[PDB]
């Protein structure tokens, strides 16, 4: 919950600089490249668990209606002003698998530990990542031209208008990188990439509970055959199945530009022509 | 009655499995000896990939059909066990299945085929040890630069193979590596070849040293050294952490910016450490701090980063450096060693295709050797160098085994007729398959024609002629020959003509291709099984 | 279902037409657009842009095809532009017509391979046949390479304006000499930076003593202008930088907060005395800047900009000459921002612009283009690219090729001397390739659009006569010109890759006999 | 596949089994330094190697000159500071041994595992009469050790 509203937050915050733009920084940016926004990435969420421990998991959730609805919004609003523009995001990845083993961690993103989970164990306060494309940014052989051809979103997942792949990003918050639905799906909702048998274990605890709090009977009346410990196990099987939003299995698999091309950083989230 | 597949049997699927082997020999018939012509493959999407040897070709061709995955799966072994015969091995595999299944095709016992098939190998690598040609007597350099031209024979550079080989053999003796105490072992793959489109295999030119596909980090930094201090350093510079999870907590603020400060003159002390000892030139697959390219500047210093692992292994070997995944020292300080320091005469970072590349020239403690690249597009030059790559394994072999085996298909010629009296020997029912398997094994020469595109019999019987001339008055010293032409299309001594190949490669080319058929030849029913 | 399922797969001479014939148009499309009366194309790019240039390569790069050649004849294109940048107004135009015979013997049942054969024959005399005809020049003079720019760049739009940009592309290259090398001081097109704006015209464009930077001053009170400044590269932040190690703090007594949010205060107030001890007046950093320490900059009236590229942070430095710092204690004085001319930052109109002129000595330059719309402006750039790329070849190499197709007939004459000395089956391959080169200025007529085959008859009946070499084509009469007078001329090692790339096309497409689809990996 | 870059080959070799990981010592439970003060920096960082050093140190001390080392996934595996003082020790060394096969290493071999630095000593140190990893596929390189004073049945 405080997840998403945070990861709501910042979304708008590009979308609000996105729209700040004045027509003739984008008109040359577009036709000469170069940082259109940057947001500073201590403005992410400053207040929430995944970013300071003044907060807290147990904190008030920030009040926010219409979540999901406004989350699907500034999603879609926001790729389409990359859409139409071909932007360049700092924050995106091919394939989430990559962000936790495969991509470069680099400088200052080294002391990422993947949890790959939301779980107590886990230290969720951790900072704002972000591909560091500072080499394609001042690169020459590299400039506006090139970027349209190979960087943008759309080379790898299709015109967002027009694509069912999902779109996902670097561990912004929690590291944990967010799973937003294709617009062809009809919403742009957006998931944590976690996997299925990772959330059976938040019950693994309360399965032994209920296996020393309820009678075989009782636990094979409502298990069925089995009861609980046969379910987790054959739940855990089912896991890719059954605890598994679609989305997070709709990435593009014909790749050409990609995410092993710039290591992760912690920074700025920003987006250049 | 098994669901989801159903299965065929005997001749059906027989038949079956020689229709797919025939399929993937044609697939490669056209590129093999001197007058073969190389494949090319449009990927999906024109990453195309223009190729004559057929380990690529094959490992770029995807396959379903199991028997002739063998072949090319074969093929990849042979690959990494010769690189070439490529050419051929996959062609002696099909064929030889294709004559011995035409026997079965009409009642033969497999196993009775196997058993000949056995011996025929065995019956042929004794005699070709009885026609053996050693090396040692000749020119060493000479018959390398023999073989290796007719190995650049088939390839795309072959009219450049005298500048080529004679290249190519320098490297390798520029490769001498001392072994197991008691072996000259020469290592391939160790010898670094970079590719670059742009000017001609004319201009292509051999690094007495090492050349590196990487730049200089920093532009302030200066460019060319003409000394020997030079260093590698698995340790990355950065700014040193606590690495596991050890948490910095502060109730007493007065002392952050002295711990602030650390932070990096940790990363700064190891840089003026290893800078005291004066060394030169540093590498570090690790990543590398613009605080540590500001501090070099400062030295004028070289530094390198993210070097691939294996290379700066051959650079410590090169150089005589130690390549350090860290600084220490068998008391607990970390210290370093002037000691650890590679040496070399000069090494440079050069803009070739406008991308500077980094050279090295002339390790004292071990003679390096490395080649540069040059040719129009990117497609040239990555396939050039496999055979570039296969190149060296065959010089290798040479090296490896002192002794020769004339090119040219002189091979069978002499086989067929050998094994077809020595099939006669046996009495059995396998001599037919000893027949057959000389049969099949004449391909070779008919390959050839075809793929030089004449009468082959002809030039077959003519072979098949002076072959069994070399078998008929065993005064042979002015009657044994070994020797055939494509070009111009006619008989000769390649012998004289230079044309030689590695023994060892029909060596293990005839038992692969012998255990293939065999493995190929006993299956007589397939069972598909569709999936979940 | 046996082999790949659906790959589709073809051989022999099918194949051998079929690339034959797709060279044929590659080359075809292009036939235009080479010459001083050459055409200039305009281009959509996917996306909608507009590129509208002549030289070849962009188009080809700005070429979707299916056919593979094509993309191998595409990358051959961009490779000869990247180690030449021109001739591509007439290398595949090359290549292709020599495929275009080379196939007239594959109805001779040839076998490529010798075709082959001859053809490696063929560029070793070339090469040696140029070599012969060659021509050393001095390189200190700088009009004759003005001439040679000239004669390198009539070609394109900007031939009206050919004045301009030959000063204009002889000067940054000469800045640029790096003798840390020795005696084997090598220039850099990448320190040859090149901005484009709108507006103005032609004539304003003009090479700077310097750098320019699309940014501004952060705080009003540091000048807009100052003579012989200082400057300072400072690499790393201005500001207060993460504890690395997830560092922690906890406070129990009241005042402890407060003292440590004036420690920050101190610890930037610290990086600026540091820089000030100096003396410096300019500051430059990649990242960002604190405005409190800004404050304290401001406090000593020292000029300072933040997040600035690296790249031009390097030649901002190979401007000055300093060398750039992430560590303000370990500032060195060597590298104060001495080598300044003049610092200001100007308005071009909605945009601050900074200036920075007249270094002593300067390595790095960037040329300013002011012209009327970028994609003009785009245009002159490929065409200035080019314009300098030759001359550095010049500085690569001081010997000189008379071009005009001139040197086209000697070789070609030479070739059929050699031809007719060469007796075998190999001879007529070795005279076709001879045939081929004399289309080039055939294909020059075209352009012009003069009787083509009367003058070339003429042409190579011209050169049959050893006495003359330099008769070449001019441009705009179509007439036979000696070159001595004409003056279109041009850097031998041109037109040796020019040679070199177009016969390695030849063998490269020569050998295949098959076509696989469908990798699936 | 060895995981030292220079030790081939061994002859006389004495081997070792050791399971206990070679990395900084991270207690089965939740354990962790407090940083707070100044000298914590360089300590810390020469004490962890002084830590490593007198693991590598004693282990040299018993003469031996063949590591073997399990699996650990579960927890931090050899270091390699650790594998860079048995290169500047020279000693051979092997990662990644599977749970299964140690009896049947043990077995073959004769040398009962060392899961404590204390429990480690020349007694339970077998040595052989050779090993080494050969090299055959071209690359395909594998390990061998043959002769051993002590015949295993297996």
């Amino acid at each position: 919950a405080h997840w998403k509203r945070g990861m709501l937050s910042f979304v708008a915050q590009m979308h609000e600089m996105m729209n700040d733009v004045s027509p003739d920084d984008l008109d040359r940016v577009r036709t000469e490249g170069g940082s259109l926004v940057e947001l500073n990435w201590l403005q992410v969420d400053p207040n929430s668990m995944f970013r300071s421990i003044h907060s807290s998991w147990t904190d008030p959730l920030q009040v926010v209606d219409d979540l999901d609805t406004k989350l699907d919004q500034y999603w879609t609003a926001l790729n389409l002003m990359i859409d139409s523009s071909d932007l360049i995001p700092n924050f995106m990845m091919r394939d989430p698998s990559h962000a936790f083993n495969g991509v470069k961690l680099g400088g200052d993103a080294r002391q990422t530990q993947f949890s790959r989970t939301f779980d107590s164990r886990s230290s969720l306060e951790w900072g704002v990542m972000v591909y560091d494309y500072s080499e394609l940014e001042h690169d020459p052989s590299k400039g506006r031209a090139y970027r349209k051809e190979l960087v943008t979103p759309a080379r790898d997942f299709g015109h967002f208008g027009l694509s069912h792949y999902s779109r996902a990003t670097t561990p912004i918050l929690g590291k944990m990188p967010a799973v937003f639905s294709g617009m062809l799906t009809g919403n742009c909702k957006m998931y944590p990439f976690i996997k299925g048998t990772a959330k059976l274990k938040t019950v693994r605890k309360l399965v032994e509970a209920v296996n020393h709090a309820w009678g075989v009977e009782k636990i094979r009346y409502a298990l069925g055959p089995g009861g609980m410990t046969g379910w987790y196990n054959r739940t855990m099987q089912q896991a890719p199945i059954v605890l598994t939003p679609a989305a997070l299995t709709m990435f593009p698999d014909t790749i050409k530009f990609g995410d092993l091309n710039y290591p992760v950083m912690i920074g700025d989230p920003m987006i250049l022509g | 009655l098994s669901v989801f597949g159903d299965r065929s049997t005997g001749e059906t699927i027989r038949s079956q499995n020689v229709m797919a082997a025939a399929s993937i020999a044609n697939i490669v018939k056209s590129s093999l000896g001197p007058v073969g012509l190389d494949k090319m493959l449009v990927d999906d999407i024109g990453d195309v990939t223009i190729t004559n040897d057929g380990a690529t070709i094959l490992k770029l061709l995807e396959v379903e059909h199991p028997a002739a995955k063998v072949l090319c799966e074969l093929a990849d072994l042979q690959d990494k066990e010769v690189g070439d015969g490529t050419t051929s091995v996959v062609i002696i595999a099909a064929e030889l299945l294709k004559n011995a299944d035409e026997l079965v095709k009409q009642k033969i016992h497999p196993t009775s085929v196997i058993s000949g098939y056995r011996l025929a190998c065995k019956e042929a690598v004794r005699y070709i040890n009885e026609n053996l040609i050693v090396n040692t007597d000749e020119l060493g350099r000479d018959c390398l630069i023999n073989a290796a031209k007719t190995s650049m024979s088939s390839k795309i550079i072959g009219i450049n193979g005298d500048f080529f080989a004679n290249m190519v053999v320098d490297a390798v003796l520029a490769i001498k590596y001392t072994d197991i105490r008691g072996q000259p072992r020469y290592p391939v793959n160790s010898v670094n070849i970079l590719k670059a489109h742009g000017r001609s295999q004319m201009e292509s030119m051999l690094i007495s040293g090492y050349a590196l596909n990487c730049v200089v980090g920093s532009q302030g930094m200066p460019k060319r050294i003409v000394n020997a201090k030079i260093a590698c350093l698995d340790f990355s510079l950065q700014k040193t952490k606590m690495k596991l999870g050890v948490q910095v907590v502060i109730t007493d603020p007065e002392k952050l910016d002295q711990i602030r400060q650390r932070e990096s003159d940790i990363t700064k002390e190891r840089i003026q450490k290893i800078l005291a000892t004066g060394a030169n030139v540093i590498l570090t697959t690790g990543g590398i701090d613009d605080m540590c390219l500001k501090y070099f500047v400062e030295a004028g210093a070289m530094a390198v980063r993210r070097v691939l692992k294996r290379d700066l292994k051959r650079i410590a070997k090169a150089s005589g450096a130690t390549i350090l995944s860290t600084l220490a020292n068998l008391e607990g300080e970390e210290t370093f060693e002037a000691a650890m320091l590679g040496q070399a005469e000069e090494v440079v970072q050069e803009r070739i295709c406008d991308d500077e590349l980094i050279l090295i020239k002339n390790t004292k403690a071990r003679t390096s050797a490395s080649i540069i690249l040059r040719g129009a597009n990117d497609f040239m030059c990555d396939e050039m160098e496999r055979s570039l790559h296969d190149a060296l394994c065959v010089v290798k072999r040479v090296l490896e085994s002192k002794s020769v085996v004339p090119g040219g298909g002189a091979v069978e010629a002499a086989l067929s007729i050998y094994l077809e009296n020595y099939a006669t020997s046996m009495g059995s029912r396998e001599q037919l398959a000893i027949a057959e398997f000389a049969r099949s094994l004449l391909v070779i020469p008919n390959t050839l024609a075809v793929n030089a595109a004449q009468d082959s019999t002809d030039l077959v019987a003519k072979l098949r002629a002076f072959h069994n001339e070399a078998q008929v008055n065993p005064e042979r010293k002015n009657l044994k020959w070994i020797g055939l032409d494509l070009s111009n299309g006619k008989p000769r001594d390649n012998k004289q003509a230079g044309v030689f190949e590695p023994t060892i490669v029909k060596v293990k080319s005839l038992k692969f291709a012998t255990e293939a058929a065999i493995t190929i030849l006993r299956i007589d029913d397939l069972i598909k099984l569709h999936p979940e | 279902l046996v082999l790949s399922q659906n790959t589709k797969r073809e051989s022999g001479r099918k194949v051998q037409s079929g690339n034959i014939n797709a060279a044929k148009t590659i080359a075809d499309i292009i036939r235009t657009c080479l010459g001083p009366k050459s055409m200039m194309k305009m281009l959509l790019d996917p996306m909608g842009g507009i590129v509208m240039t002549n030289d070849g390569n962009a188009i080809l790069r700005e070429i979707q095809v299916q056919h593979p050649a094509a993309k191998s004849m595409i990358e051959i294109s961009r490779t000869q532009d990247e180690e030449v940048g021109d001739g591509t107004t007439s290398v595949i135009i090359l290549a292709g017509e020599m495929l275009s015979v080379a196939e007239h013997f594959l109805e001779q049942q040839m076998h490529p391979t010798v075709v082959i054969s001859a053809y490696r024959k063929a560029l070793d005399d070339m090469i040696s046949t140029l070599k012969k005809i060659s021509i050393p020049v001095d390189i200190s003079d700088s009009d004759m390479m003005l001439n040679i720019i000239n004669s390198s760049i009539t070609t394109k739009a900007i031939s009206r304006w050919s004045s301009l940009a030959c000063n204009i592309a002889l000067d940054a290259v000469k800045m640029v000499q790096f003798e840390e090398n020795g005696r084997k001081e090598i220039d850099i097109k990448k320190y040859a930076r090149v901005e484009k704006i709108p507006g103005g015209i032609i004539e304003d464009s003009c090479v700077l003593r310097g750098v320019m930077i699309n940014k501004d001053v952060t705080h009003p009170r540091m000048r807009r202008y100052i003579k012989n400044p200082r400057i300072v590269l400072l690499d790393s932040s201005l500001e207060y930088k993460k504890g690395e190690s997830q560092t922690d703090i906890e406070i129990t007594r009241e005042e402890d907060f407060t003292r440590i949010l004036q420690m920050e205060e101190e610890y930037i107030q610290q990086l600026c005395e540091d820089i000030i001890q100096l003396k410096p007046d300019v500051v430059i950093t990649e990242k960002g800047i604190s405005d409190l320490a800004q404050h304290y900059l401001m406090r000593a009236n020292i000029t300072a900009i933040r997040r600035v590229r690296k790249t031009d942070n390097n030649r901002i430095a190979r401007a000055c000459g300093a060398r750039i710092v992430s560590r303000p204690e370990e500032l060195r004085e060597d590298d104060v921002g001495t080598g300044a001319g003049l610092l200001e930052i100007k308005k071009i109109g909605d945009e601050y612009f900074t200036f920075i002129t007249d270094c002593k000595d300067p390595k790095a330059c960037t040329i300013l283009l002011r012209g009327a719309s970028k994609e003009i402006l785009s245009e002159v750039e490929r065409n200035l690219q080019d314009a300098m790329q030759v001359c550095r070849n010049v500085l690569l190499d001081p010997q000189l090729v008379p071009g005009g197709g001139a040197s086209e007939m000697a070789v070609a004459h030479a070739l059929t001397e050699k031809s007719k000395a060469m007796t075998g089956v190999e001879q007529w391959p070795y005279r076709a390739v001879a045939q081929a080169l004399e289309v080039i200025p055939r294909t020059l007529i075209q352009n012009c659009g003069a009787s083509t085959i009367r003058l070339l008859t003429s042409l190579r009946a011209k050169h049959t006569q050893e006495n003359c070499e330099t008769w070449g084509v001019n441009g705009e009469t179509g007439t036979l010109v000696d070159m001595k007078e004409l003056g279109i001329w041009e850097p031998l090692a041109v037109k040796l890759q020019t040679y070199k790339t177009a016969v390695e096309t030849a063998v490269l497409l020569l050998r295949i006999d098959d076509i696989v689809s469908g990798h699936k990996k | 596949k060895v995981s030292n870059s220079g030790i081939t080959r061994v002859e006389k070799a004495k081997i070792g089994l050791i399971q206990f990981c070679l990395s900084a010592p991270k207690t089965d439970m939740d354990n962790q330094i407090v940083v707070s003060d100044y000298a914590q920096m360089d300590r810390v960082l020469r004490e962890e190697r002084a830590y490593i050093l007198n693991l590598v140190k004693q282990i040299k001390k018993t003469g031996c000159n063949v590591l073997l080392i399990q699996k650990s996934i579960l927890r931090d595996a050899l270091s390699d500071l650790a594998l860079h003082f048995l290169n500047k020790m020279k000693i051979m060394v092997i990662k990644d041994i599977e749970r299964e096969d140690i009896e049947f290493i043990c077995k073959t071999i004769g040398t009962k595992p060392v899961a404590h630095i204390d429990q480690f000593t020349a007694d339970m140190l077998g040595s052989a009469e050779l090993a080494e990893e050969v090299n055959l596929n071209g690359s395909g390189k594998l390990l061998k050790i043959t002769g051993c004073a002590s015949p295993g049945k297996t």
